[PDB]
């Protein structure tokens, strides 16, 4: 389907077809890490939740976070043999082409050697971004998981959105970003899946054009997640110093996730 | 890049320097954008990162190709496909006789081609003037430098080409921005004189209310509240499109007028100008399904 509603600007079956053509042509791998038999899946959760925290840190938006956990993760496919140390520079590096991308003042490249302590220099992130853009062969418009989450709000409010459910949603598909399995469902799927587990059936269907049976594998396997999230209580909307109130909901947050996704991958 | 000869320097600005070049062995002829990276502290610019990643998404017969990015110690080529002159230096060239009807026509349908292929992909071009739009021997006209080209976007064009309600204050940038600016080009090439040739943001106002008149909550409704917008602005009467584009028709009048209009919201889309009956020549019937 289609939930679009009609455009003036462009033809609503234009715009939806290249979105999803979008989805089609970048492509994730959740075995990725079989191409690395020295690396393991918490490596890449600890890292991510390490680019959430330095996020924050910055009030950088939750769409450069995503930028940068897209970079890594289809980087990581195009590479062979990566061992943990070099983990740290490929994730600050795909940070810091994602904040140049999606901030308008973003944070100077000494800032990102900083949070690392040493381990990476200005000049290593500089080599290791054209590294990365390289080898993505300079695809770096991906629709990130976050930003359909975006799309089915404003549809939603439409048929501007609330901050407060938008947070909370986002919070349930952070924990979820930290699963390298994660990789199996499209993005837009993943968003329309924990959009659901916070509503239901038919808002996701007319906010996101997906029927039950799309979504039904992705929402079994984020069940354990959305559980922790709601067993827990959701997040508070927080004010960020220097950040215009109306967009708040946009700023990467960070938790004690990696704790809630080890309750979450028990089960 | 040893495969490259450069044959002369088209241009420097912010974008770079610009070459014309010749594939050595190919025999082709590109445009190089040469991007200078050793005196760079923050890497490859932000700006060359989001032309290069836009390009590789968007080909249309009416936006310049990115053919090829090629990274040469401390410099970062972008060889594109090779566009004999831009617009400013044509419509300069063509200022005496003026650019015959049927080619402002031809231009203007493709320059509303490849503004409704971008927006149809969520992209402001942000920047559209005459020196942006490339023309080739062969008849076609395209848009060009997509460095301020943003998916939406906030505000933070020069002057000549720029919307009212960004010289007003508005916090959103939309669509309509670029229309603005086609709008004012169209005018441009059928004048032969740039529409309103402001030297700071109060005269560009000024210069565009003596000629569509002091805009009102009735014309644009939410006007009066708008940020730089001040009560004794002076009171202006609209100008008789006549007067303002005399060898445009009935249908060009119409056109120009609604691309030009002061609300964003009200101002025609590019797909909606491309089915405009000044184009009824150029554009051909498609039965619509309804289902
Ligand atoms: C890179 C894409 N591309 C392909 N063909 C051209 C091209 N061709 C051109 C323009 C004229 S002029 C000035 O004398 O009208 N001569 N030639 C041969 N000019 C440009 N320009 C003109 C510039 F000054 F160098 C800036 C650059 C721009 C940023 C607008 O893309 N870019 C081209």
């Amino acid at each position: 389907g289609s939930p679009l509603p009609v455009l003036s600007w462009a033809n609503r079956e234009e715009v939806w077809k290249i979105m999803l053509n979008k989805e089609k042509t970048y492509l994730r791998d959740q075995h990725f890490l079989e191409q690395h038999p020295l690396l393991q899946p918490k490596m890449r959760a600890i890292l991510l939740d390490w680019l959430m925290e330095v996020c924050e840190v910055y009030k950088l938006h939750r769409e450069t976070f995503y930028l940068a956990q897209d970079f890594f993760d289809r980087y990581m496919a195009t590479q062979e043999n990566v061992v943990k140390t070099l983990l740290q520079l490929i994730g600050i590096s795909s940070l810091f082409i994602a904040a140049k991308l999606e901030e308008i003042y973003p944070p100077k490249l000494h800032q990102f050697a900083y949070v690392t302590d040493g381990a990476c220099s200005g000049d290593e992130i500089l080599t290791m971004e054209l590294m990365i853009m390289k080898a993505l062969k300079w695809r770096l418009s991906p629709l990130t998981i976050v930003s359909w989450l975006n799309v089915y709000m404003q549809v939603a409010y439409l048929n501007q959105y609330p901050q407060q459910i938008f947070i909370q949603i986002a919070e349930l598909l952070d924990l979820c970003v930290l699963d390298v399995d994660c990789l199996e469902f499209p993005y837009g799927i993943l968003a329309a899946s924990a959009l659901y587990h916070f509503s239901s059936s038919e808002l996701m269907q007319k906010v996101s054009g997906y029927q039950w049976c799309d979504i039904e594998n992705c929402v079994k396997w984020m069940v354990p997640f959305a559980m922790v999230i709601r067993e827990t209580g959701s997040s508070k909307l927080k004010h960020f110093r220097g950040v215009a109130d109306e967009d708040a909901h946009n700023i990467q947050t960070h938790r004690d996730s990696l704790d809630l996704l080890d309750k979450a991958r028990a089960k | 890049m040893e495969n490259f000869q450069k044959v002369e320097k088209i241009g420097e600005g912010t974008y770079g320097v610009v070459y014309k070049a010749r594939n050595k062995l190919t025999g082709e002829v590109v445009a190089l954008k040469k991007i200078r990276l050793d005196t760079e502290t923050e890497g490859v610019p932000s700006t060359a990162i989001r032309e290069i990643s836009l390009l590789k998404e968007l080909n249309h017969p009416n936006i310049v190709k990115l053919l090829d990015v090629i990274h040469t110690e401390n410099k970062l080529y972008l060889v594109f496909e090779f566009l004999h002159q831009d617009l400013k230096k044509f419509m300069d060239a063509s200022a005496l006789t003026g650019i015959p009807l049927p080619l402002i026509k031809s231009y203007l349908f493709q320059l509303l081609q490849g503004l409704a292929f971008c927006h149809s992909h969520r992209v402001l071009h942000r920047d559209l003037k005459p020196q942006n739009l490339l023309i080739n021997t062969e008849g076609a006209i395209k848009l060009a430098d997509f460095g301020l080209a943003r998916a939406f976007v906030r505000t933070y064009v020069t002057l000549w080409y720029r919307a009212p309600e960004i010289l007003l204050g508005c916090k959103y940038y939309s669509t309509a921005v670029d229309i603005w600016s086609l709008g004012c080009i169209f005018a441009e090439m059928v004048t032969r004189r740039a529409l309103f040739p402001g030297d700071s943001e109060i005269d560009q106002l000024f210069r565009i209310f003596r000629t569509l008149g002091t805009p009102d909550e009735v014309v644009w409704p939410g006007v009066t509240s708008m940020p730089d917008y001040k009560p004794s602005f002076p009171k202006w009467a609209r100008q008789d499109f006549s007067k303002v584009v005399p060898p445009l028709d009935e249908d060009g009048r119409s056109l120009l007028s609604q691309m030009l209009h002061y609300d964003p919201n009200k101002r025609i889309s590019a797909k909606a100008a491309l089915a405009h009956p000044f184009f009824q020549d150029v554009t051909k019937p498609v039965p619509h399904l309804r289902l």
